[PDB]
């Protein structure tokens, strides 16, 4: 299904991403093994997957305790308020009572 | 007279006579087909799981009048086979209790949880047998086994009015008082006889006067030791409960429950919608029937000084009988053809 | 709304929907109990592929040992019976033991043969999780594994569900490797006995056993006739019960004494020790045996109407053994004593 | 006193049990591939654990293997596989190993010892037990299932995301490699609630921890930690014979790092039982009893004890296996 | 602070004290007994706070405290992790007729009664105004459970007749 890619493995060494390393964007950051390449299919590089395909990397939900948070929206946690940018939880710090 | 079950292990025949029998199957509280003459009814006392003492013990009662059943059990009462003779049944729910009435004489009070008395007038004299006594005026000869014999303790006494011949009877307790679970620690024993020593310290003393709190002290040590209560209390205000509505019907009503002594509430069931119109309170004893569109007539209730959460609405717009909320009398029944509610 | 599974006959196992297969094992297997909010469990004990002892297991107290002899145990102690406890009333049927548990809903035999058979109630639909398989209508699925997987080999579903305890560990169960002149399993097929329990169940699978039964034949008439009280069990439960069968070549099923075994036989088993309470009998048709009509039963046996024994303070005395008070005394007559 | 950071340590053992480099400890029980740790600051090493079922049952975890990766060689480097066999980049080789800066080495008591440059020290053992030491340099640029290799254990539950989360199912799930790996849900606290039978023997097995044996360790190290997960594996894995002894051993060694020894090995419990013309003596100091050390002489002799299989003082061991 | 206490010595045994595991048919009350901290109510509670040390707190202090009459030994701890649990927003109820129940109605003015001006909240915020101090004030519970009076906004509480 368009604009879906696919991709070969030279064989060489084995170092490609085949599809054994699809780039969720919960797993960017986290580093990808590859046990060989595997001939498959992934979306760009500059695209990451998401549940349903592969959207924009700058809009994948940030993830506090098992539950979905849309870019922008923010969340008090007892004594401050964080809001996630970058997928990145960012916030001030206040040592309260 | 009154035959009634003090706690939940031991027992109080017509004539007056305490005694002690813990059993796990069904048996006979009081009949009357065992004399030279057409038996007419039959109540069972079958208990779940209350050899020991424990909170789990469950009881159940089921009553044979003529052809139906009632099983008392956990909750209400039940019909499972409608009486020709529904004339005089009347099921009252007043205070915290249960009231029954099945003949001209019979009645049964239930507190729902695990005390029972059985009310007969002095018409069944000298023609009722079971674990009650024959009800003639006599304690001595009120221990006599089924087959015509008097025992002489009650271990064996009540293994032969057992129904179902497969209950590996009870056998015995050799040991006094001070059941195993006691006696072994004087650390618990040395609180439970202080804890429910109050049956003699303050409010009971004109009760004293009265009736000797001697049997009812026994009893509180005794399922109190053998009962590991653990976040329910319920085990311990029974007797005192019982107590106190002995002392009751000498008309020397007593009021002992503190904020921190078995204390209890009927607020729960106020009205949650608005709630502000407080219907409810907690009354000394809250005389027994009060008239309503269910029986609009006094009636023969044998208590009149039943424990509990009442209501005490203005002489005008008297209870209603199923959202629990006081109306105007427009909503009794249209008519009592068929003895339906009608609305 | 109650299902029935059943161990018979030598390493033979029947589920709560029909599915049914062989097995021997050594490490006291799970028979029932959901693998959720367990509660209790129900576990039956092998010992050289036999069939010995079964047991329950109520949270983590409470044991209670049935074996097959009649011996009841406590866990470390030898109780009598009938025993009644907390719940799980130990009792004695037709000739058969029997162990009920109604607080939580479930009632195991052992008769003569040692044939287990366990009685669940409906709250436990869709949740039974142990070896007698899923309780669901559907008939198919019933080999899930503990791991939730489904497999087809029965020894590979059934070894799944073993059960080890400090000293007792036991090892895999393999198929035993050993194979093989009359064939009177048609009998399920040919006689109008049976022809009426045909609409209801499919005999095939019990001839199926028969014949690999009929391979070992041990012995002369043994080859089929364990494998025919199941069946009509079996299609007795299912709504109609089979009357006055075993008329025609079982082999009489086996009970101490009376031998008076027949269908629709009264749970109540009225005795001369009782009240005669009527009315109150309203248990179901149970299969079992008893002796004759003019004789009433005692604890061991049961004697002819005018032998009840007087009974005083738990001591037995026969008819006319007058017994002696300080005041007074008097005679025993049928049980009354005047 | 004077505070100084020391090194760290990161242990997983058991069925699935936890203790994070500061000293948090836990059980996850989950069925995937998982980071262990990694530097996190200058990217210089990685550790990925795999795990899978044992002992057919729902609360039984394992470990099958752990790979570690050097970006300093550029290649996904030894993976320790199940077996006491290492892989280089997918090819067996046999020990030990030199290279320019790796280490890889059998040691006395049947496990393997991978070290780097003066520090990230891992001892692996074929059945599922790891142990990572790690230098004083790492003090705080570490994340991963470890935790950072900070002072403080109250924050050990830090997700990537930069947030600690309460309960663990919700921290753990946040390390997985695939996608596929379904996130577990509610973490089983009592096994052997479904394995009645198990009950008594667990209980009274368990429980030489608080008994006098013991006693000179009490106040080295609590054993509050050591007895739950003494009787959550007795309870859960299939055979409880050596799954006691593979819980007390663990007890042994942590006390052993502080110093204090203890026996506990007597007739009726799984004692070493080490093949005949060896010995089961407690410290001997494993530098030479290997005349690989004979031939080299003067390349190291700095060991504590080890209290393995050993020989009369009068034996080297033999290439085949013997002492003779 | 003095030197003349008795030093606790220790206890060398493990969970479930001597007072449990005695007789094992207590110690199987207790652990199911409060088990409600994550029975019907507090399955939003435990999103936010593990309920590990409340329960181990439970199952101490049950067995070795005993009880006659007084079931006070035990709803203190369920009351302390509502506590917790209000702190965080989140208020919850447990109480019922058939478990710790509570009445403060006693209280009422027994003159005539029918003024019923108490009841039983959960939450409740916790610093009002009255002629004590009727002035804003800084209280970090701000909800304290209790039974609390609400009558209407006029008419505002008094202080010693109450
Ligand atoms: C019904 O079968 C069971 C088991 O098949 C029989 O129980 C067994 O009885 C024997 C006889 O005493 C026990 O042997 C004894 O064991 C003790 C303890 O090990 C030992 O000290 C004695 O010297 C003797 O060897 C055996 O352990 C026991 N097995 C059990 C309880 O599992 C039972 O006797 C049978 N019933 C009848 C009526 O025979
Ligand atoms: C968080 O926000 C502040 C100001 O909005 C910014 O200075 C800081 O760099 C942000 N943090 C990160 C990690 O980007
Ligand atoms: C109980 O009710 C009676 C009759 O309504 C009343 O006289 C009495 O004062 C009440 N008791 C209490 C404590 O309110
Ligand atoms: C049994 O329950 C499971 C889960 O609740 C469900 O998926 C399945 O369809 C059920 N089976 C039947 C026969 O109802
Ligand atoms: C190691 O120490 C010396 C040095 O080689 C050696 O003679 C000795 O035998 C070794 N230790 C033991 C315990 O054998
Ligand atoms: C408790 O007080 C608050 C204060 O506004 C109120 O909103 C709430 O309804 C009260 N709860 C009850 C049960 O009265
Ligand atoms: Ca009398
Ligand atoms: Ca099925
Ligand atoms: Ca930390």
């Amino acid at each position: 299904r368009p604009p879906m890619v696919k991709l070969v493995c030279p064989a060489d060494n084995l170092r490609a991403e085949g599809l054994e390393c699809t780039k969720t964007c919960q797993n960017y950051d986290l580093e990808c093994m590859s046990m060989g390449c595997v001939s498959g299919c992934l979306c760009p590089p500059g695209m990451v997957r998401h549940e349903n395909r592969c959207v924009a990397l700058e809009r994948c939900p940030c993830f506090h305790q098992g539950k979905e948070y849309a870019p922008g929206e923010t969340v008090k946690i007892g004594c401050n308020t964080c809001v996630c940018r970058d997928r990145k939880w960012n916030c001030t710090d206040h040592v309260c009572d | 007279a009154t035959c009634s079950t003090i706690g939940m292990a031991h027992y109080l025949t017509f004539d007056g006579l305490k005694y002690l029998f813990p059993g796990e199957c069904q048996y006979v509280l009081v009949q009357d087909y065992c004399g030279s003459n057409p038996g007419t009814f039959r109540i069972l006392v079958g208990n779940k799981g209350c050899s020991h003492p424990s909170v789990k013990c469950k009881k159940r009662v089921t009553i044979l009048v003529e052809g139906g059943e009632i099983e008392l059990f956990d909750g209400e009462v039940n019909v499972k086979r409608p009486m020709k003779d529904e004339t005089h049944f009347e099921v009252v729910e007043s205070g915290r209790y249960i009231i029954l009435l099945l003949g001209k004489a019979l009645s049964v009070v239930w507190d729902r949880h695990l005390s029972i008395s059985v009310v007969l007038k002095q018409t069944y004299q000298e023609k009722v047998c079971g674990l009650c006594g024959n009800f003639d005026g006599i304690q001595n000869n009120d221990l006599t086994s089924s087959n015509l014999q008097v025992e002489e303790d009650p271990v064996d006494f009540g293994n032969s009015w057992k129904v179902s011949s497969q209950c590996a009877d009870t056998r015995k307790v050799p040991l006094d008082s001070s059941p195993a679970t006691c006696h072994n620690n004087i650390m618990k024993q040395t609180m439970v006889d202080s804890s429910c020593r109050i049956l003699t310290s303050d409010v009971f003393q004109d009760c004293n006067k009265l009736v000797d709190p001697e049997p009812y002290l026994d009893v509180c040590i005794y399922d109190t030791c053998s009962c590991e209560s653990i976040g329910d209390c319920a085990c311990f205000c029974d007797t005192i409960a019982a107590y106190a509505h002995v002392c009751a019907q000498h008309g020397k009503v007593v009021t002992w429950r503190t904020a921190t002594l078995c204390p209890q509430s009927c607020e729960e069931r106020n009205l949650r919608e608005n709630g502000y119109e407080c219907e409810w309170r907690y009354n000394s004893c809250a005389p027994a029937c009060q008239v309503t569109c269910q029986h609009p007539e006094p009636l023969a209730c044998p208590v009149q000084c039943v424990e509990g959460c009442h209501a005490h609405c203005p002489p005008g717009k008297i209870l209603d009988e199923l959202l629990q909320t006081c109306v105007d009398p427009e909503d009794c029944p249209v008519c009592e053809v068929a003895g339906r509610r009608f609305a | 709304s109650t299902a029935r599974c059943s161990l018979f006959g030598s390493d033979f196992v029947n589920t709560f929907d029909g599915s049914m297969y062989s097995f021997a094992g050594y490490c006291s297997y799970l028979l029932a109990g959901g693998c959720q909010k367990r509660s209790f469990s129900i576990i039956g004990d092998f010992q050289n592929g036999k069939r010995v002892s079964l047991s329950v297991y109520l949270g983590e107290f409470f044991d209670i040992h049935l074996f097959v002899n009649g011996t009841v145990t406590q866990g470390d102690q030898r109780v009598s019976m009938p025993y009644a406890s907390k719940g799980l009333y130990l009792e004695t049927e037709a000739g058969y033991y029997k162990l009920s548990g109604e607080a939580y809903g479930f009632v195991a035999r052992i008769d003569g043969s040692g044939n287990f058979q366990v009685l669940l109630s409906d709250r436990y639909f869709n949740k039974t999780c142990g070896l007698c398989g899923n309780f669901n209508i559907f008939a198919e699925d019933d080999f899930m594994t503990q791991e939730g997987t489904l497999t087809s080999d029965p020894y590979d579903f059934a070894n799944s569900w073993a059960l080890s305890s400090g000293e007792q560990w036991c090892e895999r169960a393999s198929p035993p490797s050993s194979s093989c002149l009359w064939e009177q399993c048609q009998l399920l097929k040919s006689t109008s006995v049976f022809a009426r329990c045909h609409p209801l169940v499919d005999p095939e699978p019990f001839v199926a056993l028969c014949e690999k039964t009929l391979c070992e034949c041990a012995g002369g008439l043994e080859c089929a006739c364990p494998a025919l009280l199941e069946y009509a069990r079996t299609c007795a439960q299912e709504g109609m019960v089979l009357y006055g069968w075993t008329d025609h070549s079982a082999c009489s099923p086996v009970c101490p004494a009376g031998m008076e075994y027949r269908q629709c036989v009264s749970p109540c088993a009225r005795t001369c020790q009782s009240l005669h309470i009527n009315e109150m009998c309203q248990e179901r048709c149970v299969d079992g045996c008893s002796c004759p009509e003019g004789q009433l039963l005692d604890e061991g046996l049961c004697v002819e109407s005018t032998e009840c024994p007087c009974v005083h303070s738990g001591k037995r005395y026969p008819p006319g053994t007058s017994l002696s008070r300080d005041c007074n005394t008097c005679i025993c007559r049928n049980s009354q004593w005047i | 006193c004077s505070n100084e950071e020391c090194p760290g340590e990161c242990l997983v053992t058991g069925q699935s049990h936890f203790k994070s480099f500061d000293n948090r400890y836990f059980t996850f029980s989950g069925i995937c591939q998982y980071l262990l740790a990694r530097d996190c600051q200058d990217h210089s090493f990685s550790i990925v654990i795999e795990t899978v079922q044992c002992a057919d049952d729902r609360d039984a975890v394992c470990t099958r293997s752990v790979t570690v990766r050097l970006p300093g060689l550029h290649n996904s480097l030894v993976k320790l596989k199940h077996g006491a066999g290492v892989a280089m980049d997918g090819q067996d080789v046999q020990l030990p190993l030199l290279k320019g800066d790796l280490r890889i080495q059998h040691t006395v008591t049947a496990s393997v010892r991978l070290s780097y440059g003066e520090d990230l020290q891992m001892d692996w053992d074929g059945r599922g037990r790891l142990l990572v030491k790690l230098s004083p340099v790492y003090a705080g640029k570490t994340c991963g299932l470890c935790g950072n290799y900070n002072g403080n254990q109250g924050d050990d539950f830090l997700t990537p995301s930069g947030l600690a989360e309460p309960r663990v199912e919700d921290f753990g799930n946040a390390w997985k490699l695939h996608g596929d790996c379904q996130d577990l849900q509610k973490q089983h606290s009592d096994p052997c609630a479904l394995n009645p039978r198990m009950t008594r023997f667990s209980e009274e097995a368990c429980a030489v921890l608080t008994s006098p044996t013991f006693e000179a360790c009490h106040r080295a190290v609590s054993p509050l930690p050591y007895l739950r997960n003494c009787r959550y594996d007795v309870c859960s894995c299939s055979d409880g014979r050596e799954c006691l002894c593979g819980a007390l051993a663990s007890y042994a060694a942590a006390c052993a790092g502080r110093g204090v020894r203890v026996a506990w090995r007597e007739p009726g419990r799984c004692e070493l039982n080490c093949p005949k013309g060896q010995v089961y003596l407690q410290c001997g100091t494993p530098c030479n009893l290997t005349c690989r050390s004979l031939s080299y002489p003067d390349e190291e002799c700095n060991e504590a004890c080890l209290e393995g299989c050993f020989c009369p003082p009068g034996l080297y061991m033999d290439e085949r296996g013997d002492c003779v």
